[PDB]
RNA sequence: AUGUUU
RNA sequence: UCGGGCUCAUAACCCGA
RNA sequence: AGAACCUUACCUGGUCUUGACAUCCACGGAAGUUUUCAGAGAUGAGAAUGUGCCUUCGGGAACCGUGAGACAGGUGCUGCAUGGCUGUCGUCAGCUCGUGUUGUGAAAUGUUGGGUUAAGUCCCGCAACGAGCGCAACCCUUAUCCUUUGUUGCCAGCGGUCCGGCCGGGAACUCAAAGGAGACUGCCAGUGAUAAACUGGAGGAAGGUGGGGAUGACGUCAAGUCAUCAUGGCCCUUACGACCAGGGCUACACACGUGCUACAAUGGCGCAUACAAAGAGAAGCGACCUCGCGAGAGCAAGCGGACCUCAUAAAGUGCGUCGUAGUCCGGAUUGGAGUCUGCAACUCGACUCCAUGAAGUCGGAAUCGCUAGUAAUCGUGGAUCAGAAUGCCACGGUGAAUACGU
């Protein structure tokens, strides 16, 4: 409201090294198991490896650079209309919303197991295709269709 | 050898209390296990205030149980009565049996 | 509580120090496999308005069959007005 | 009914039963405990249950047994 | 209830018992009856005595108590006659022969419900409450007092409605622990009501 | 020399048992992969060892008591640091550097009567 | 919009 | 028409049949 | 915080009328005891037995029954007659008062204002000067370190060892728990009126009210409670009083609130396995071993408890597996058979056994909670309590996301 914070970061990678590599294990642990989200995180790079190849380390970010978006919008009110003002999303969150959106159509696969659940999304957006990569672009729609705003 | 186990509502029938309870038998020394602390027997205790409905609302207690070891080892004869005899206490509670 | 309430469940305590003193037993043993009859069993008609699960207990200082609490008697209002002035010995207000 | 092993019964009937049954038969003879087991002895005797106003007059087969006089008699009401 | 009990969140700090000594879900049980039971006897009698406190406590098998009057001399009476009557209703009223003594209270204007049962009386007694309490029960001010009020209750006077009255003096801040205030109620049930009464008496912080 | 190391945090308590030499460790009658290893990260216990080395150089065997899993390895860890200054109490300033001799101020919340748990309330749909 | 109830 | 929601509550409005 | 009876106020019926509960007067009888019959019991009428304390002998002390009344009894009505208690905005930062002064007055000022703060917080200014209630403190508790105490608790160097902190032993360690140490814009820099204060820093376990408790101003809603209890008035008086048995509060053709469990593979079931905290307890917790598929039943020790029993944490972990099926999910429902807590479980109890296996595949309009050890999930204990917790209270394990901005 009036007061300002940072961040709350935690451990990172259990090996691999990577903070922000965390969150894909947070954002996506569920019911507070971490320790089965490391299972899951991890053993995702070790099924992708024959998948592409190249370390599983790039793999990741690689796609991901095809989830993360960059420009949304911000319903605002004014004299009774709410414009849907555009906004360019730092990386910050950038990233942030890839990770969100990505894991959350990885469980929307409806087979087996996430950790394939979680690989196909994980690969799907670099070769384009997946509930994940949609809204990246689909989130352009919304956007710059308002560019009359900002 | 002979037990006396403490318990009191206060430190009040303790702190003074052990204490003479020790150098009473041994006016000079003795063996005697001597006074020790323990943990705390607590008893929280919840009940609702307002009468009728309110259930929300409730006020808690706890009557904080202390208690003290000591036991003394050496049944010196000289010293038993040296502390039994001088049984005193403002209303406490010390066993005793083996 | 209402004294003729009150008194209604007096004779339900007293009964106990009678029949349940030690009567209670006097069939018990003939009721639980000891062999065996079932006489006693079936001219079982000593405890009616007596039985050591029809004594309720009511706010000692009023009378209220609720809110009771073993470690005292009363219920929650006497006890919490009473705990205030200090008729309890180390019952100070609770707060971790 | 769930009884174990001997099974609950108030004596208060039980002296009022048989007592009259080795006498031929007369008058429905007013139960009042549905909570006893019926009675095997008690065969098609011309009875009644309470059932929180009057008593009506049961009988049980040879397929009733750990059954109580109150399950063949109404206490509430409905529709 | 915006205010709670002054005295209640006390009887840790600052603020003693009323009685000290020991018990378990077994004995404690009889024991809160006990205390109770005499301290019921012993008031109705010891009303004209101008009661403080009744501190109660048990060495063994027997009661100690410390009747805080302003007066035990009628609680004397014949010298011994009147005390020694009522020290048999405890050892009877407690199960066991229990001790008895007292301890009378000077200053008795400047004590809860002392003051309070005073001002309670005057009722009665047909005063104007006002100009009673704004009087006859601030004195306690005259004594070098730090701080001190009352709050009546409803039902003031003739009136059909219950209400309250202010009139105080000093300070009286009921939120500091260290504080410390007497603290004390009174049903002077009136012709024609049941007015309530509330003392505030702090005298000096820790 | 028969070091000391706190490691009591999270309702868990350990004991550092900084011996000379030897980087080995044997929490419980049983090595730290030998127990709780194989569950959590708490391999982070040789994370303070990262700014002076050890094996031969000192020795890391524990023995935790009481407190919940992350909590048991995870005091150690607030007490190993602490755990060092026997071999220099002045590079004790190479440690909370990375979180280590604080204690994890942060516990269990009390749970206060009126809340689903001490911060949650029933919903009130007819409010 | 109203509430002695668009 | 009815059942639910929206409001302090009505109508209106929204949902469902 | 606990409705089978009881509770229990409600009902159908049985029954009573100075009473079920009080004092008191008078009479007879120590009080009682175990039984008999008949009753649903409430009772009624008996059969024997018991023969207390004193007496300047009548009398009396308790007490039992009866007689008679003064009286007694009422969870009966008014929460707009009331006490006491509580909810509510609101943990809000407010609410006032004395004196002086301004105004005919009602009122105003202070308390407004400039900064600042979580804050009527602090400073500055000012016809204002001061003060009271309230926010900030002292109380608790947690985060550290020390002192002492070391048994039932502890086990490090020493040996012993049936290798089990199991022996001695050692008081080192965690721990326990009484007394303290500490945090205070206290210190450094910048900003800032060189004011307050703010923003970074050091040091430290801990920073800028450390975190969580408790604490709830003057008051408002004639807010709630005569049913806890108390009480003004009013009302019932072979009764709105009283006692007993059965029934009901556990209805249902519907609607709403708070909840529990799933719809599943971040899963289910079988194996083995890894670790907490806080409390409980003599009409109590009840180990051990035997039998039982099972609930449990038998035997019986230990502990009134840092000594024993409750206690065998669950998630988690590594394997067998099953493969997205309404199933290897889910468990309602129901049938037959049993256990137990109890006079007593049809009406109306908790559990177990086998059989049956529901709806349900993530839920419209709408709506709620939560800023961190929180949310979330997983277990554990307590209270009430004969015996029926998806509730309440409390404990810890693990353990997030997000916060531009109003
Ligand atoms: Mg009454
Ligand atoms: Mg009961
Ligand atoms: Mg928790
Ligand atoms: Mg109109
Ligand atoms: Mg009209
Ligand atoms: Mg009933
Ligand atoms: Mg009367
Ligand atoms: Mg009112
Ligand atoms: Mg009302
Ligand atoms: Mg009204
Ligand atoms: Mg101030
Ligand atoms: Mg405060
Ligand atoms: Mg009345
Ligand atoms: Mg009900
Ligand atoms: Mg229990
Ligand atoms: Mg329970």
């Amino acid at each position: 409201r009036r007061r300002v914070i940072g961040q709350r970061k935690i451990l990172p990678d259990p090996k691999f090294g990577s903070e922000l590599l965390a969150k894909f294990v947070n954002i996506l642990m569920v019911d507070g198991k971490k320790s089965t989200a490391e299972s899951i995180v991890y053993s995702a790079l070790e099924t992708l490896a024959q998948r592409s190849g190249k370390s599983e380390l790039e793999a990741f970010e690689v796609a991901l650079e095809n989830v993360r978006p960059t420009v949304e919008v911000k319903s605002r009110r004014v004299g009774g209309s709410t414009y849907q003002v555009p906004v360019e999303v730092r990386p910050v969150r950038r990233n942030a919303l890839a990770m969100r959106w990505i894991v959350e159509a990885a469980r929307k696969r409806g087979d087996k197991s996430m950790a394939l659940r979680l690989a196909n999304e994980l690969s799907d957006a670099a070769e384009n295709k997946g509930t994940a990569v949609k809204k990246r672009e689909d989130v352009h729609r919304m956007a710059e269709a308002n560019k009359a705003f900002a | 050898r002979i037990r006396i186990r403490l318990k009191a509502f206060d430190h009040r029938l303790i702190d003074q209390a052990t204490a003479e309870i020790v150098e009473t038998a041994k006016r000079t020394g003795a063996q005697v296990r001597g006074p020790i602390p323990l943990p705390t027997r607590k008893e929280r205790f919840t009940v609702l205030i307002s009468p009728h409905v309110n259930k929300d609302a409730r006020d808690q207690y706890e009557i904080r149980t202390h208690l003290r070891l000591v036991d003394i080892v050496e049944p010196t004869e000289k010293t038993v009565d040296a502390l039994m005899r001088l049984d005193l206490a403002a209303g406490v509670d010390v066993q005793i049996s083996l | 509580a209402k004294q003729s309430m009150k008194a209604r469940e007096v004779k339900r305590v007293a009964l106990a120090d009678k029949y349940f003193a030690k009567r209670a037993e006097l069939k018990a043993i003939i009721s639980d496999v000891n062999a065996r009859w079932n006489a006693v069993l079936k001219l079982q008609t000593l405890p009616r308005d007596s039985s050591p699960s029809r004594q309720r207990n009511r706010c000692r200082q009023t009378g209220r069959p609720h809110g009771f609490l073993r470690k005292f008697g009363l219920s929650r209002i006497k006890v919490r007005e009473a705990a205030m002035r200090g008729e309890i010995p180390g019952l100070k207000k609770a707060s971790w | 009914r769930s009884l174990k092993k001997g099974p609950f019964i108030d004596l208060h009937l039980l002296k009022k039963v048989e007592k009259a049954v080795e006498s031929g038969d007369k008058k429905p003879l007013r139960t009042w405990s549905r909570r006893s087991t019926i009675f095997p002895n008690m065969i098609g005797l011309t009875i009644a249950v309470h059932n929180g106003r009057q008593h009506v007059p049961v009988f049980v087969t040879d397929e009733m047994v750990g059954h109580k006089l109150g399950e063949f008699a109404p206490t509430r009401t409905y529709r | 209830g915006q205010k709670v009990h002054p005295n209640g969140i006390r009887l840790g700090i600052v603020k003693p018992w009323n009685s000290t000594w020991f018990a378990n879900t077994k004995e404690f049980a009889d024991n809160l009856d006990s205390d109770f039971k005499v301290r019921q006897y012993l008031t109705k009698e010891l009303a004209k005595a101008s009661v403080s406190r009744i501190v109660i406590e048990r060495p063994a098998k027997s009661i100690r108590v410390t009747i805080h009057t302003a007066r035990p001399g009628i609680v004397i009476g014949k010298k011994g006659e009147d005390v020694e009557k009522l020290r048999k209703v405890v050892a009877d009223i407690a199960g066991v022969p229990a001790q008895i003594n007292i301890a009378e209270v000077r200053k008795p204007e400047l004590d809860a419900k002392l003051v309070a049962d005073s001002i309670t009386s005057q009722l009665e007694r047909r005063v104007m409450f006002r100009r009673a309490m704004k009087r006859a029960v601030q004195n306690a001010m005259r004594l070098g007092a730090k701080g001190i009020k009352v709050e009546v209750s409803g039902r003031l006077g003739g009136a059909e409605i219950a209400r309250t009255e202010w009139y105080r003096e000093g300070r009286v801040p009921l939120h500091t622990l260290r504080a410390d205030i007497d603290y004390n109620t009174s049903e002077a049930h009136t012709t024609y009501g049941v007015i309530g009464v509330k003392v505030w008496i702090f005298k000096g912080e820790i | 020399n028969q070091y000391y190391g706190t490691g009591r945090r999270k309702s868990s308590a350990a004991r550092v048992f900084i011996k000379p030499g030897n980087g080995k460790i044997v929490i419980n009658q049983r090595s730290l992969e030998q127990y709780f290893g194989r569950e959590t990260a708490r391999m982070v216990v040789r994370q303070p060892l990262e700014l002076v080395d050890m094996v031969e150089k000192l020795d890391l065997y524990i023995t935790v008591k009481g407190g919940g899993i992350s909590g048991q390895a995870g005091a150690i860890r607030h007490g190993i640091t602490r755990a060092l200054m026997e071999y220099d109490e002045s590079l004790r300033s190479e440690l909370r550097k990375a979180g280590f001799v604080t204690r994890d101020a942060r516990q269990v919340e009390r749970k206060k009567v009126g809340l689903r748990k001490a911060r949650r309330r029933p919903q009130f749909s007819k409010r």
